[PDB]
């Protein structure tokens, strides 16, 4: 979609110029390692030889992750970081929001009262008043190229929020099926 | 404990036990009345446990127990002899 | 989410394991390289999981399922809120 | 043994298009005093006849009414009396022995049962009329302890009755499996049959919820 | 004029669509599948069942509001009207369950409510959310004269919230949405006070600005102010036999003020005894296993003068709402004192707000792809 309305996806115009088909944002995040691509055959050669009588570094990759939940904030810095992404983006997101409502409406409805209370302007002359009036306000249409980044950032936070789903979900599964002895 | 250590401060020296725990160091009970001051197992084990990561405690360190040891410990102990 | 798959086969094979240690000298002559060793490590199972007995933890765990389903709880109340923000730019 | 007879032709009746018109008082009205002899209840055979007499306000009777009310009475605490009073216009709530016997069902579903064998006429003529009255009202008393008690006293059960002292006391105690208590009780139930506490049990609260989140 | 002959029209027009419905809603399979191939709008048809019933259930107790004693309108509904279309085969589609809806509505209107056990278990269609909420709505009424309240207490609210997910968008209620809404508030608020402190049911339903309202109504009814129990009574009477409005209010005809009265006489004495065991239970069990002291100085508050304190505590513990025993020997009032937990009002909105990310993408990737 970002191929085919280009270029590119520009912000003050053409952003909700191709906005109005509306672009896919997060579309085919494709697949990446499913088939034995046979460059295995010679790494199941060292799989053998390592899971054999030198299995002493496979065993230390496995002590290895004993320790990546002993003393980090696994979850604490992250949703630390994450929610403070909230505080920052999101919020100045809604800035955005109420500013391009300062603009498209808010301005716009003393815009009109500017227009209609001279009656739309004079028969025999100009009409200096009304056309030189709409001064039309920096964000004409929704300035919807910080919005898309926007979107795929708020979603960021989506996919950064099933990163938080899984951390507490399937620890405190591990707790509660695990530790009753 | 103001026997244990006889250094030059007796008051100053008990405010240095909370400036340590309230500028984090370790986990103590401030200012009880009785002055019955435990450290706890484990209850607060997040960074003021090493003061911050980085640790103050030589070949003691007792166990606490926390996150994913479940796991790790689980699999470390069955394969050491695996 | 199949990590813990993973898990599962070396909990049971650790069982298969400890059955065949026991079950060997339970006929007569087993558990050779076993007793102090994968006896030390099963005592080293329960060193970090499970805590010794307390049901003051299990309340402490269940307090903390409490907390963390209420983490992702209003992750999914963001969610939500990333489309009534960001797509009612879409009208 | 006239019960089960008239229950199909009632049963007929009653799921059908034959209980909104003034009607169908033949039948109903004689299966309510066939209720009242056998001490066996259908309770939409009685709001049929109180709907034909709310509706049109022509054909209200005594007897059948008061036999609707105290086999209504009987069957407590089912919401029969409710049903009773659903329909029964306040000029009819005043008549003999409808106010009588709502004024009875008044204080036995609020037990007040000692009011209730105090105030009501201890040989009335429909009391007989409804077989075993006595008895179903005496179980209604017993249920509410059997529920919501612990430990009576030897007078406070046979008070609850209603002038009793022994005799009946303990043929309603030995009745409902209550035992004696020493000096001096009757044993309704346990000292642990009080608190019954109904959901502090919650905060399971993950294993079917993280089905619902594993997406 | 300008209402009665308007209301002869529309009865007749409703016994017209009654027999259609009657006839070819049994043997005939042919207009059905007419009716679903060729008007592609499956709206309309679906529309006249509710339309034409509401206005139904409205004009029979209307004319019956003159035609009080000796009513014709009400057995034309009824037997004619509403078992015509309740005892057939049933419409493969949303008719079939609105001819029993239909017929329901009437039967709630008269209080000869009993058949809540068939009118369920021979609705073995398909439960469509727009159905679930008249179905729930209906049956609802049935629990509350159940006088079994703590189970009540669970229908109403589902209804009141309205998150049953009703978007119809063909005006199907119809015209009457705020009555119905203001309705399952009234029967809520009736459900509320009945229980407190048990619910904890009050949160869902309706939120903290008319529950603080309700709320502190509910608190002045248990500690004894009959003002809340008036109003209480005053805004739901209507409410439970109101067809949907009455015709005309009148001074010289005394036909209107029958029914007023017949509504009026029979939900009072039924809410007064619930408003006493209110006041009853009002008071917390704070204490489990009370001494005689204090069991005296808790008898005060119950009833005392004086005479007939210990009897009347008797029959205010004997309404299914205290749990306690005397032990004459220690001299023990042992208690209940039932309590329940919060939190896991959390529980059923994690789902809901999971539908409402897919509900944030319902409309707007609707509106995209109308869009492109």
């Amino acid at each position: 979609k970002l191929m085919e309305v280009c270029k590119e996806k520009d912000f003050s115009p053409e952003a909700l110029k191709k906005a109005n088909i509306t672009f896919e944002h997060m579309f085919e995040e494709v697949p990446i390692v499913i088939k034995n691509s046979h460059l295995i055959n010679v790494l199941m050669w060292e799989l053998e030889k390592k899971s054999a009588v030198a299995d002493k570094h496979e065993l230390l990759s496995l002590a290895s992750s004993n320790h990546l939940g002993k003393n980090l904030q696994l979850l604490m810095d992250r949703v630390d970081e994450m929610s403070q992404d909230i505080v920052k983006y999101n919020t100045y997101m809604r800035n955005t929001s109420k500013q391009q409502q300062q603009k498209h409406q808010y301005q716009q409805r003393r815009q009109q009262e500017n227009m209609q209370r001279q009656s739309r302007g004079e028969p025999p002359l100009p009409e200096e008043d009304l056309s030189k009036l709409f001064k039309p306000p920096q964000p004409p249409a929704r300035m919807d190229s910080l919005l898309i980044a926007g979107q795929i950032n708020t979603y960021c936070q989506n996919i950064k929020e099933f990163t938080a789903q899984n951390l507490g979900k399937l620890f405190m599964a591990q707790a509660l099926q695990e530790y009753n002895n | 404990l103001t026997s244990l250590v006889p250094f030059v401060d007796a008051f100053q020296l008990e405010r240095a036990i909370v400036d340590a725990a309230r500028h984090c160091d370790l986990q103590v009970r401030i200012d009880h009345t009785s002055r019955t001051l435990s450290f706890g197992s484990d209850l607060n084990y997040a960074t003021r446990e090493d003061a911050p990561i980085g640790p103050h405690l030589q070949s003691m360190p007792s166990e606490q127990i926390r996150n994913q040891l479940t796991a790790m410990s689980s699999v470390l102990a069955k394969a050491l002899e695996v | 989410s199949d990590l813990q798959q993973v898990g599962g086969a070396s909990a049971r094979i650790q069982d298969a394991l400890s059955t065949v240690l026991q079950y060997a000298e339970d006929v007569l002559s087993g558990k050779v390289s076993a007793d102090n060793t994968v006896g030390r490590f099963l005592m080293s199972l329960v060193n970090q999981v499970p805590k010794i007995v307390p049901d003051d933890f299990e309340t402490m765990l269940n307090s903390n399922i409490n907390d963390l389903l209420m983490v992702t709880y209003l992750a999914n109340l963001t969610q939500s809120q990333i489309a009534l923000n960001e797509k009612l730019v879409n009208l | 043994a006239m019960f089960e007879q008239m229950r199909a032709n009632v049963g007929k009746l009653l799921k059908g298009i034959d209980r909104y018109n003034p009607e169908n008082l033949a039948t109903l009205e004689r299966y309510v005093e066939t209720q009242a002899k056998e001490n066996a209840y259908d309770l939409e055979a009685n709001l049929a006849v109180l709907k034909l007499y709310q509706f049109n306000p022509a054909f209200f009777q005594t007897t059948v009414t008061a036999q609707i009310l105290l086999k209504a009475l009987t069957n407590l605490p089912h919401t029969d009396f409710t049903l009773c009073k659903c329909m029964i216009d306040q000029a009819h709530q005043e008549e003999r022995p409808i106010r009588q016997i709502l004024y009875l069902g008044d204080l036995l579903e609020t037990c007040h049962f000692q009011a209730f064998w105090q105030a009501l006429d201890e040989n009335m003529d429909l009391l007989e009329g409804i077989t075993g009255f006595e008895d179903s009202v005496r179980k209604f008393i017993c249920h509410v302890v059997g529920i919501t008690y612990q430990h009576i006293d030897r007078w406070l059960l046979a008070e609850m009755l209603g002038d009793l002292t022994d005799s009946q006391l303990k043929m309603w105690m030995s009745k409902y499996g209550w035992s004696a208590d020493e000096s001096g009780q009757i044993f309704i139930c346990s000292q642990e049959e009080s608190i019954k506490p109904k959901n502090i049990v919650e905060k399971i609260d993950f294993d079917s919820v993280s089905s619902i989140m594993a997406s | 004029q300008w209402l009665w002959d308007i209301i002869d029209e529309f009865i007749y027009q409703f016994q017209s669509f009654s027999q259609y419905r009657c006839k070819t809603a049994k043997k005939s399979e042919e207009e059905i599948d007419f009716l679903r191939s060729n008007p592609k709008i499956w709206n309309v048809h679906s529309v006249l069942n509710v339309l034409h019933s509401l206005v139904d259930k409205s004009n029979i107790n209307r004319q019956l509001e003159v035609y009080t004693s000796g009513g014709d309108p009400e057995s034309v509904a009824g037997e004619y009207g509403r078992h015509s279309l309740y005892k057939m085969l049933g419409y493969f589609s949303l008719v079939g369950l609105l001819r029993l809806h239909s017929l329901l509505g009437d039967y709630y209107q008269a209080i000869k409510v009993l058949e809540n056990i068939e009118l369920n278990k021979k609705s073995m269609y398909s439960r469509v959310p727009e159905c679930q909420v008249t179905t729930y709505y209906y049956v609802g009424f049935a629990y509350l004269m159940m006088r079994r309240y703590q189970d009540a207490i669970r229908v109403f609210a589902n209804i009141l919230l309205y998150i049953q997910r009703t978007k119809s968008m063909f005006q199907r209620t119809t015209y009457k949405y705020e009555m119905i809404n203001k309705q399952n508030e009234q029967m809520h608020a009736l459900l509320a006070i009945a229980l407190t402190m048990y619910p904890m049911r009050i949160d869902e339903s309706i939120h903290l600005q008319l529950r603080e309202k309700y709320g502190d109504k509910m608190l002045r009814m248990q500690k004894g102010d009959p003002q809340v129990y008036e109003e209480l009574f005053s805004y739901s009477c209507p409410k439970f036999l109101s067809p949907v409005v009455p015709n005309y209010d009148s001074v010289h005809p005394n036909y209107h003020k029958e029914p007023f009265l017949q509504q009026l006489k029979v939900f009072s004495d039924e809410v007064q005894q619930q408003a006493q065991l209110s006041t009853i239970r009002s008071f917390l069990k704070l204490y489990t296993t009370m001494p005689v002291a204090k069991l005296a100085g808790f008898l005060d508050l119950t009833e005392q003068e004086f005479r007939i304190q210990l009897l009347v505590f008797k029959h205010k513990m004997k309404n299914l709402v205290w749990t306690s025993g005397i032990s004459a020997l220690d001299g023990e009032f042992q208690s209940a004192s039932e309590v329940d937990f919060y939190i896991d009002k959390d529980m059923i909105h994690i789902a809901d707000t999971k539908v409402a990310r897919r509900y944030g993408d319902f409309f707007i990737r609707q509106i995209h792809k109308f869009e492109e």
